[PDB]
This record gives structure tokens, sequence and C-alpha cells, in this order.
């Protein structure tokens, strides 16, 4: 299926015939392979008090585009990225990325 | 960015600013208070509460508002210390009018007095410049009443309805949103906004024990600081 | 990230090779820690005891601690 | 710099769609190439006669 | 054993970019924050002509981004952004999109699709959290 | 302490600190090796790894006491030949201002200069001139004060 | 992050070329699509305001430690499945409490537990606590300059 | 008409030079910091002077692992003589040859061994003929001074 | 104080004093102000904002008079402003207690100067942060001259001051002539006012005072609002 050989794709070329077997999608670099696979916590905004304002509104702009944008088409406007979470710390702030992971 | 010690004392920045005085502006919003000026029609209020910690402290010596001269009251924002310093200069300079030139001094010619001395105070290096508010009251001569405010940087103007304190930018943008509707103004229109302004910007509609209202007029010129019931009177009044 | 045996003309994976690393961190194994009576310590046995509760109960009782509810430090 | 004024210039003749130029569009040329942080002032260089 | 590897670049950049050659048919666009910190070679004309400032959006034009953004946005029938263009503390274009965005998603969160005039004060309020005003001193 | 960008202890530790902190408690749960780290000095420490989570049993260390260095003394005179008439009193006495290092230091010396003229023995003069050995006789009369 | 500058011992001309790397690959030329980005810190004070600015990173928030309710209820939450008999006087424990922290509350849980385990109970006592707070108390207390100044 | 008669006067009037007692230079630097005359007065004595031009930018001769950026030097020259009337024009020399740092901390010993050939090639062994050399940077307060006595 | 008294403004090592020119930075950027020389008569034109509409505008005043012929104005900060316009008014008094005369308008820029150059020399404080437009009509020629913070004296035909100054400065050059009346430069003053001005000028956004042969004279704002009809 040549038409799926874009130039920067990567293959596996023949020892001896050095023609084309089969073609790869991409590297990982098992460098940041480290960087995906851990467990968080099994944690389910239950070990989390006090901050149910500030957890909720951080929920509304994540989990809603990777659910369900019609809500967003019946607006018309595009999600944004993303938030910073800064704080003085030890308040816990470590511990929301267990609970969305 | 800070070039020599321009951080440290009052000189000028690369950018054409310096900073030791901007950051006295700052330095009234360590005091965690808000004080509101109207001037009405034929009256001028000032309104400011009052946080008591302790029930082992006086409920007498605590209120800013203070007396200039009989016909001149005052309130004071930013910190306590440095705010009856600036008190009685403002005693001192409003009698020497009297023994100089002999007649009561307007109400005018006296935030030139105070912006004068914070000005000195800017300039030379060797000083710290007194971070306090000041907010003046009183009824002029064939001019009616008049709202003033000195500042630590050394400047002052005439307003109609002005807060100082903590909360100014919601504070300020309440009162031109009531004064542009160009509504009428007599005695308890007056107060009535002052108060609904401190109310709905804090957000606490309090019990009649925490604000003093120092009102002057026309009919009566002499500054009066009012009593506790007849603030209550006042409150349950607007109060439907 | 594995070092593992390949052959030098199939190139097939075959062996596991234990993976070293870094000599520097090899440097800093220390073992065979000679036992020092706590006797030796004068003054200070509170602290010797604090030192007792905190680590080696976690290290003996492993399931004392994980069916009351709390977690050793 | 000379090539800057030529170029503004031609450009401000462009689009008033003229093949003709004036003294003024050359001077309103080396006044957009003359943009320095040494600015002008009047005061910079008189106080230093 | 850096800074020789950066002026290097510098010096072959210069180079094709106007040497014998001078290329034909090739313009060179660039895009940074800052352009009193880079090397005076670089601004000089005949190398990079159109110095090309990009200011704040000040007044009239905060009418022109607004039509454009509420152009594709379905808001109220009856609300009007006139209060909150003349205002002061100097305002990004980016911001305002984060203000469109902020009045959205706060218009979806209590099951809405349109504006009540209640949103866009609170997304004005949520992102001029910063620091502020001229101080009326120095004019 | 950190917030601090001045050179040039600026750059390279605040991440070494970081990958220390992230590595502690961070991300995924360390319930498999403990960590027993110690200072000298805590008020130069910044409150960043310094709370809870991490390192929370702040175990001081306070100075010997008279009976803990009297104590420390005699267990480091245990493993040589002394004599018996030795008077802890008179040694936790005259100790002023040691640690372990320093109680140790003089019970070495003391048997030292006991090799040197070659008794089997100790006494308290011993110890006083194995106290003096240590820091010299740290006297410099600075002669302005009458 | 932090800020840009001027001539600045060639080691930092890195990071900040690391920096503009960053700025440019998660918001540029590009469309970044399905992705969302969770950054946190303790010192948003001085950064590159160019990162700060929005449309890369819309909605900062803040987050405070003192409510005199959450110190109840993340003791509720930690001191959870723990064996004791509801003579639990919760209220002098967050009353006589500087925890200000969640894990400084379950610092607090971990202690009593020790306390208790000593004379041998399996339920933990209300004095546990006690002890759990004045060993927190004094840990913190002795320190100095302990500045918690963000932006 | 300093360069001119720096240039081509050595090249079509030899003898003149050979009678007095004095040797003909070689060595042609120019400067100027905003880039005035800088390439115009390069490529129009390229142009009207019916001999070789050689024109090498002094950011190439880098080339990726050692050895290779240093051997082409001398290879160079040897094209150079080989055509006799021939100049070589240098361009922006001045990141190869700044300065001589040290080798342990920053100032990487790996161009400066091509400077040291450059210097010791032109004037290290014979002192050849009919070759000018052009260089044309600013900034002559960074680059090295023993190319400069 | 204690006896410091050192000089807080001293020379670079380039050979120029650092503190003077950050204090034409502030000048820079202050209020917009225009003054012109119109053979005549001397028009000074300010340009007066309020960041609300709860201030005052017949409490703080921009054109100041200092004797009865003689007017001035700034474009810089505004304390320090009031300080030296109070240093001025004495200044002019010890001229007319000793010679009985109104005192020249160049005989009160000599003496400014010198007290604001004299004022920067001396140890422990900053310069001003104010430039200054003088004029004044004695002896039938009428005069128009501008200080600034290093204490330098000019003698201006029209000048600009404030943002955008030099916007101002090249209208100026192709509006002004060899000569024209009064009332001319009032018009073209509002319209090298309006250049940079904002969207509302009303009798209140700007602040006008003319020097007269009969003498100084400060504009009220009901004919600024009836001159300002057909504007520019
Ligand atoms: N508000 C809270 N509610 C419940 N548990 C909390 C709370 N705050 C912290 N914790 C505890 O803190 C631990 C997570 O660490 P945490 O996120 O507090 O560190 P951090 O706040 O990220 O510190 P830093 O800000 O210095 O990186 C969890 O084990 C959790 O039990
Ligand atoms: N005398 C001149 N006549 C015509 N154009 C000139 C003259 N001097 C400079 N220029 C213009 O200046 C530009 C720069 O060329 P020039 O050779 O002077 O410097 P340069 O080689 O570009 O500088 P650099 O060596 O830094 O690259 C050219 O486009 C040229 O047209």
């Amino acid at each position: 299926d040549k038409s799926k050989l874009k130039p920067g794709t990567r293959v596996a070329l023949d020892m001896t015939t050095l023609t084309i077997m089969r073609y790869l999608p991409r590297e990982v670099d098992p460098l940041v392979y480290n960087m995906s696979h851990e467990d968080p916590g099994n944690v389910s905004y239950s070990e989390i008090g006090g901050l149910s304002e500030q957890i909720r509104e951080l929920r509304e702009v994540i989990e809603l585009p990777l659910t369900n944008p019609e809500l967003f088409q019946r607006v018309g406007i595009i999600p944004p990225k993303g938030c910073l979470l800064y704080g003085p710390p030890g308040t816990g702030k470590t511990l929301l990325a267990r609970a969305v992971a | 960015s800070s070039a020599g010690f321009d951080r440290h004392i009052t000189i000028f920045s690369p950018e054409g600013r310096l900073y030791q005085v901007e950051y006295a502006f700052k330095a009234i919003n360590q005091g965690g208070l808000t004080s509101v000026a109207v001037r009405g029609k034929d009256c001028a209020v000032i309104v400011t509460q009052k946080k008591v910690p302790d029930k082992l402290l006086d409920s007498s010596t605590v209120t800013h508002l203070f007396k200039i001269t009989e016909n001149i009251g005052c309130v004071m924002t930013g910190m306590t210390a440095d705010s009856r310093s600036q008190v009685q200069r403002a005693r001192y300079e409003a009698a020497n009018w009297k023994y100089k030139y002999g007649y009561e001094i307007p109400v005018d010619m006296l935030c030139k007095r105070i912006a004068d001395i914070s000005q000195v105070y800017t300039q030379n290096a060797e000083m710290r410049p007194l971070g306090c508010c000041m907010i003046l009251i009183g009824i002029d001569e064939e001019q009616g009443p008049q709202v003033y405010k000195c500042d630590p940087a050394g400047y002052y103007c005439g307003f109609k309805a002005t807060a100082a304190g903590v909360k100014q930018t919601e504070s300020t943008s309440f009162l031109e949103k009531k004064v542009k509707k160009k509504f009428d103004w007599t005695f308890e229109q007056t107060v009535e906004t002052a108060i609904t302004c401190l109310s709905t910007v804090l957000s606490i509609d309090f019990k009649p024990s925490e604000i003093e209202v120092g009102v002057v007029t026309v009919e009566n010129p002499k500054f009066r600081i009012l009593t506790e019931a007849e603030i209550d009177a006042h409150l349950v009044a607007l109060a439907e | 990230g594995d070092l593992v045996g390949v052959n030098k003309d199939s190139y097939l994976i075959l062996e596991t090779l234990p993976t070293e690393y870094d000599s520097r961190v090899k440097a800093m194994e220390v073992d065979e820690r000679p036992t020092e009576q706590y006797s030796d310590i004068g003054g200070l046995d509170k602290q010797i005891q604090e030192l007792v509760e905190a680590i080696v109960l976690p290290m003996n009782h492993k399931e004392k601690f994980e069916n009351l509810g709390i977690q050793p430090p | 710099e000379v090539k800057g004024v030529c170029t503004e210039a031609g450009m401000y003749a462009l689009r008033e769609r003229r093949v003709h130029v004036t003294q003024e569009d050359f001077e309103m040329a080396v006044a957009k190439v003359m943009q320095k942080d040494s600015e002008k002032n009047m005061s910079i260089k008189k106080l230093w006669k | 054993g850096a800074d020789r590897e950066v002026q290097r670049i510098l010096l072959e950049l210069l180079n094709q970019m106007d040497g014998f050659d001078q290329n034909v048919n090739v313009k060179v666009i660039m895009a940074t924050n800052r352009a009193d910190t880079l090397d005076p070679a670089l601004l000089r004309p005949g190398r990079l002509d159109r110095k090309i400032e990009f200011p704040l959006p000040d007044r009239r034009q905060k009418r022109l981004i607004f039509s454009t953004i509420t152009s594709k946005m379905n808001l109220s029938e009856e609300v009007d952004l006139e209060d909150y263009v003349a205002r002061p503390d100097k305002i990004s274009g980016a911001d305002i999109n984060s203000i469109c965005q902020e009045s959205g998603m706060l218009a979806v969160r209590e099951n809405r699709y349109i504006v009540l005039a209640k949103d866009f004060e609170k997304a004005y309020k949520t992102v001029i959290k910063k620091d502020e005003q001229e101080h009326e001193f120095y004019k | 302490k950190r917030f601090d960008s001045e050179k040039a202890g600026d750059r390279e530790v605040q991440r070494t600190m970081l990958e220390l902190l992230n590595q502690l408690d961070g991300f995924q749960p360390n319930t498999q090796v403990k960590v027993i780290a110690a200072t000298n000095r805590v008020d130069i420490l910044d409150p960043a790894l310094l709370r809870s989570g991490r390192l929370d049993r702040k175990i001081e260390f306070p100075m010997p006491n008279e009976e803990a260095r009297a104590r420390i003394m005699q267990i480091h005179s245990r493993k040589m030949n002394v004599s018996p008439d030795v008077n802890y009193e008179e040694l936790a006495r005259c100790t002023d201002d040691f640690n372990g290092a320093q109680c140790k230091a003089v019970c070495v010396e003391a048997g030292m200069i006991a090799l040197r003229r070659g008794a089997t023995e100790l006494t308290h003069e011993d110890y006083m001139e194995g106290i003096l050995e240590v820091q010299a006789k740290k006297k410099a009369n600075l002669q302005y004060y009458a | 992050g932090g800020r840009r500058f001027s001539e600045g011992t060639s080691a930092d001309r890195e990071i900040q070329r690391t920096l503009m790397e960053l700025l440019n690959q998660m918001d540029g030329f590009d469309t970044l699509h399905r992705v969302k980005m969770i950054m946190a810190t303790n010192r948003p004070d001085t950064l590159d305001p160019a990162l700060l600015r929005p449309g890369r990173l819309d909605r900062k928030i803040h987050i405070d430690l003192p409510n005199e309710q959450a110190r109840l209820d993340i003791l509720k939450i930690h001191a959870g499945p723990i064996t004791k008999h509801g003579e639990i006087d919760y209220e002098a424990i967050v009353k006589l409490s500087d925890g200000f922290n969640g894990a400084d509350l379950r610092n607090v849980c971990t202690e009593a537990g020790m306390f208790a385990i000593r004379a041998d109970h399996d339920f933990v006592v209300q004095e546990d606590f006690m002890k759990a707070v004045r060993k927190v108390a004094d840990s913190k207390k002795l320190e100095s300059k302990l500045d918690y100044k963000p932006v | 008409k300093e360069i001119k008669e720096v240039i081509e006067l050595p090249v079509k009037h030899p003898e003149l030079f050979e009678a007095l007692g004095i040797a003909q230079p070689k060595g042609v630097l120019l400067y100027g910091p905003p880039g005035t005359g800088k390439t115009l007065l390069a490529r129009a004595v390229a142009h009207h002077t019916d001999c070789t031009f050689i024109r090498v930018s002094g950011s190439e001769l880098v080339q990726k692992f050692i050895g290779e950026g240093a051997r082409m030097v001398r290879e160079l020259f040897v094209m150079a003589r080989e055509h006799a009337p021939s100049i070589i024009f240098m361009d922006e020399i001045d990141s190869i040859g700044s300065s001589r740092l040290e080798g342990g901390s920053g100032g990487d010993s790996e161009v400066q061994r091509t400077m040291l050939e450059l210097l010791n090639q032109l004037d290290g062994f014979e002192a050849t003929k009919n070759i000018k050399v052009i260089m044309a940077t600013n900034r002559i307060d960074i680059l090295d001074s023993a190319l400069l006595r | 104080e204690r006896g410091y008294s050192f000089s807080l403004t001293t020379f670079s090592p380039s050979g120029k004093l650092v503190q003077i020119e950050y204090a034409l930075a502030a000048v820079a950027g202050g209020a917009p102000s225009v003054g012109i020389k119109a053979a005549n008569g001397v028009v000074l034109a300010t340009e007066k904002k309020q960041k609300s509409i709860l201030y005052d505008e017949r409490s703080v005043h921009k054109v100041e008079p200092i004797t009865k012929h003689i007017g001035l104005v700034y474009s810089g900060m505004g304390p320090d402003y009031r300080v030296l316009v109070h240093r001025a008014r004495k200044l002019a008094q010890q001229y007319y207690l000793v010679y009985q005369e109104p005192i020249p308008t160049a005989q009160l820029v000599q003496r400014v100067a010198s007290v604001m150059q004299e004022y920067t020399q001396s140890g422990g404080v900053r310069p001003f942060g104010v430039s200054l437009l003088i004029c004044g009509w004695n002896e039938g020629r009428p005069y128009l001259f501008q200080s600034d913070p290093s204490g330098a004296y000019f003698a201006w035909k029209a000048t600009a001051m404030g943002k955008n100054y030099v916007n101002g400065k090249t209208f100026l050059e192709k509006r002004y002539n060899e000569d024209l009346e009064l009332e001319d430069a009032i018009h073209t003053a509002i319209l090298t006012l309006k250049e940079s001005f904002e969207g509302q000028m009303t009798e209140d956004n700007i602040e006008v005072g003319i020097c007269n042969e009969a003498g100084f004279r400060r504009l009220t704002p009901t004919e600024v609002k009836d001159y300002l009809a057909a504007i520019a």
C-alpha cells in the first residue's frame, strides 16, 4: 500500500533484499517511557476535602472537552487548554494529579 | 529593572518611575479597612466600619473619625501610628491660620499644606514617606460642601463621592453607576447611598455597631459624629 | 531499556544480562555494617527508642500497621 | 539607509497608484527610517553644549 | 564553548542572508518579544526593512475584536459590551478570547446555551486580578 | 532557602533539591525504601520538603550533660587498663562544652600521656592534661582589658 | 520557567532556550488538539509573562490552606478506617491544631496510631491525638523564617 | 584607490616592487561597523579584474568531526597556488579567530587548530607570491591580535 | 538629618549624568502640552484628563499665573510642580520689593533655573521631574521660554512637551509661520492638542491660558466651549 508510505515515515528493511518489509509508526524513546507507566493512587475524589469549589471548577475544564464536545458546539466556543495549580506547599496540589489520572 | 538603589531610596528608575512611593500606596492595605466619602447637595457624609477583635478593648478609643477644627472633620486609613502623626500636623496648621490671618481656614487650603509636607518626605531621600491616606469634609461659604483627599505622594483634588481604603475599584465603580444616572441628593438620600455602597461592596448587611457616620450640614456646619441610636434609625428607615 | 543478549548473526533475544549502571552509586553501596551496641550511646536513650519505634517495628510488624488503618512514615 | 528611503518613497507612491514622487515623500521616508533610541527631545543634546 | 556556537550561527545566518548571491524571491519573517535585545547588525535596512511593532490593542480596536469573536458566538440578544470597552488597565488581544471562553464555560455550567449578561461580568472580574493602576501620580 | 536567584548557587542546587523532593513522596507511592536523612542545621532549609509527608520525625540532639559526658568517657575507657580510683564527679565537673568526639579525644590522649611516662593506670591528672591538650591552652592576653 | 533578562552566565542561556522551545511547541504555529496541560508549582511570582498569558494557560487557580472546616473534613478522611470507640472530640483537635496541611493531618493520624500500639491497644484513644498534635506543634515551632509568600 | 593599487598594482607591475628592495603586501583587512561598502567594493573588484576570485565565508570550515575541518585548509591554498593569478576573499572572520581561551573550561580548542593552520600556512613555511587575501568583518576588538601584527 | 550632604548624582564612566536623563524620562511620559508665540500674545494649552466622572475640575488648575502678566504650565509630574510654583511666587516678590517694578520674564527664568540646577548638585535629593513653559508680554515684545530638570532655559517660537511631543513638533513645524494673530494661535494650539487627545474634547478636557499685552488672562470654560466650535 505505497500510498501510505509517506515521505518521512519509518520502515523495516530486509537484511539481504533490503526492500521494505513493514512500516513502523513512530519511536518511543525509552527515556520518556518511564514518565508513562506508574500508578497514581486508585483515588476516587474522596481522599480530598474542603476543595470542592476548586475541584469541580477544575474538572469542568478538563472532563468536558474529552467527554462531551457537543456542549461546546451548542455554544460554538473552542475549549481552552489548561490550568495552573499554584499554591503554598502541602496544600494537596500533587494529590489532584492522582485523582485525574 | 533596578539601577543603583532605586528599590531602596526615593530616586528615579531607568523607566522614569520610582518605587518607594508606590510601595506606600499599598502600605494602606495592610490596615484592612475601607472608608467612603459622599458629598450631597447640602451635606457631606463620612462612613467607616471598625473591627473589634477583643472583648477586652474599649468601644471609644478606636474610631478613626477625627475632628480637625470645629467645622472640619476627617477620616484616616492606612496604619494607625502614621495616621495620628498626620492629624496633629493638621490640627497645628489649622490654628496657625487663625493666628496669622484671622479667619477660619478653608478646607481646600488645608490640603495644600498637608500635601506639601508629604512632598518633602518623598523628596529628601533619608526619611520615610508616611504611608496613610487622608479625607476631609467641610462647608465653605458661598461654595457649599467639599470633599478632598490627600495622598502620600503629595497630590489632592476635589471629589463628589470617593472612597478609599482596601476596596476602591468595586466601591468607585458603584459610585460612578450611582452618580451618572443623575438622581437627587438631599440628606438621607446621601446617607443611604453611603451605607449601601459599603454594604454591597463588603457584602455584610451588618448590625449598627461597627460603622460611624460623621456628617456635616449647611444648616449646622459643626462637625458631628452620629450616635449609635440614630445610626440605627437611618438603617431601619432605608430598610423596607 | 534492557540489555538483552543478542546473537551475532540471527539477532535473536535469548539472554537477560542483569543490567548494571554507573560506578558512582556502586561506590556508594556500603555493606557489612558492624554491630554497635546501643549502650555505647550515653544520655540519648529516648531518641534511640523513638528511632527504634519509628523504623524497626515497621520492619518487623508489617501486618500490625496494615490492619490498624495507618501508614508508617 | 539611502535604499530604505528610496523604497519607502516608492511604497508611498505605490498605494496612490502614481508614478510620481514629491519632496515630501522622501521627508516622511527619512523620518520613518530615523527611528532611534537616542530620541531627539532637544534636551539630550543641548544641556551638553 | 557555548557562546561561540551561538556566535557562529549568527555569522552563518548573515552570510547566506546577504553575501554574494542576494538570493532572490525569498522572504524572511521573524517575530520575537524584544528587539532592543538582539544584534544591531541584524536591524540594518537592506537586510530587514519592515520594523513592524504589534502594540497592545487600544480603544476602537476592542470593538473590532469583540465584533469578530462574537460574530461566531451565539451570545445574548440584548447584552452590550460597550461598558467594558472604555475601561482602563490595557488588555492584550488574547485576553479578550479568554474572557469569551470563560463566559461560555460559565454559561455551560448551569446547563444553559445563551448569555444572561452576568457571566461576562464574572469573566471580566476573573481575568483582571493582577497588578494595576497608574496611581494618578506623575499624570 | 529558595526563590532566590543569586549567583552562583541559584541554578545547580534547586533542581537537585527538587529531584530529591519529587522522588521522596512524588507521584507514585514509594513505600519500599526508608529515608533517615540528617542535617546539623534547621532554619537554613526552606519549607518545601521540610513539612510532613517527608521528614517529619524531628530528632533534636541536645548538648551532652555532665552525666552524659561522664558516661561516655567511661565507655571509651572500658577497653583499656584503668586504675579504679577515678572520680567521675571530677570528670563531669571539669568537662564543659564537650561532645562525644571531644570526650573520646581526651580519653585517647590521657592514655597516650600515660604511655609516655610508662604507667599502666590512669588518674584525674591524666584527663586534665588530656583536656588541656585539645585546645592546646588557648590564651591570648588581648592586653587592652586591664 | 522564570523571567527573561540580560547577559546572564551562559548556563542560564540554555534554560531560556529550553523555555523558548516549550513556549513554541505547546502553543505556536501548530494546532495542539485533544491535549490538555496541568502545570503546578508554588512560585508563580516571577515567571515568563509570555508563559502565564492566557490562551495557553487560561484559568490559573489558587489553593488556600485554612478553612477550619476543611481541617475538620481532612481529619475525618484520614481517620476514616481506624479502630476506635467513637470517643473522639474532633472539635478540640480542630481547635488546638495548626496543621495547615492534609499531609500534616495525615501525620497526626499516624502519630496517634503510634501511641495506641504502645501499651497494647487495638483501639485509639483521644489522648493519643492530643499527644499527636503536641508532637506536631513542637516539630513545626522549632523553625524560623518559614515564609509562605506567593504572587 | 587604496585597494586598486594594493591588489592590481602588485599583479600588473611586479618589477616596480622588485626594484626598490621591499616585499609586496598580501594582507588586507576591511572593517566598518554598520556595513558600509563591505560587499559592493568586494564584488566590484571581483568584477573588473580578469583574475580568479575565491570567496570563503569564515563559518564553513567547522566540519562535523575532527581533522576534516582542518585538512581542507591546506587543500585550499594548494588550489590557490595552482592558479597563481588569484585572490581569496574571506567573509566575516569573527567566530573562527576570536581568542585562544583555556581548554578545560570553555573556549573549545577545535576550531583553534584551523586558526593555527591559517596563520602558519601563509607565513609559516614559505612566503608565497601572487596571493592576495581580503578579510571583511566589523568588531575589531574581539578577534585575535597575533594575526593582526 | 545628620550631616551627610553627599551628592547622589555623579558622572558616568562614559561622561554623562545618569539621574537627569532618567528625570527626563518622567517628563516625556507626562500629560501633553503646547505653547505658541504669535506676535501679539502667547497662548499656553495643556491637556487635562480625569480618570473618573467623580473628579472635580474647579479644583486643580494647570495654567497658573505668577505676577499679573506671567503664566506657567508644565508637562512632567504633579506634586513637584506645585513646589516650584510657590518658590517662583516668592521669587518674584523680592524683585518687586527691591526694584518696585514688575519682573521681566527673562529675569524669572534665570532665577528659577538657578534654583533648579543648584538643587541637583546638592546632596541627599533627587532632581525634579517637571519641565516648564513660561510666557509673558513684557515691554511690548512677548516671550516664551522652556526649562527642564537639568536647569537649562531655551526660547521657543512654538514647542510641545509630554506624550508624542515629536509628533506635535513636526506639526507645528508645518503649521506655524512667521506671524499670526492671537485667535489664530488659539485655533492651531487646539489643533495640535487634538493630535494626541482622546475622543471627548469638551470644555473640561483642555485648559487654556493666554498672555495679552494687556496682561495675563486665563480662559473660562465658557469661551473654550464656544471657541471649540469648528476647532482645528
Ligand atoms: N486537602 C487535603 N485533603 C486530603 N489530603 C491531603 C490534603 N492536602 C494534602 N493531603 C495529603 O498530602 C499528600 C499529597 O501531597 P501534597 O500534594 O500535599 O504535597 P504538595 O501539596 O504537592 O506539596 P508541594 O506543594 O510542596 O509540592 C497526600 O498523601 C494527601 O494524603
Ligand atoms: N556608496 C554606496 N552606494 C550605494 N549603495 C551603498 C553604498 N554604501 C552602502 N550602500 C548600500 O548598503 C548596503 C550594504 O552593503 P555593504 O557592502 O555596504 O555592507 P555589507 O557587506 O552588507 O555589510 P556586512 O559586511 O555587515 O554584510 C548595500 O545594499 C548597498 O546598496
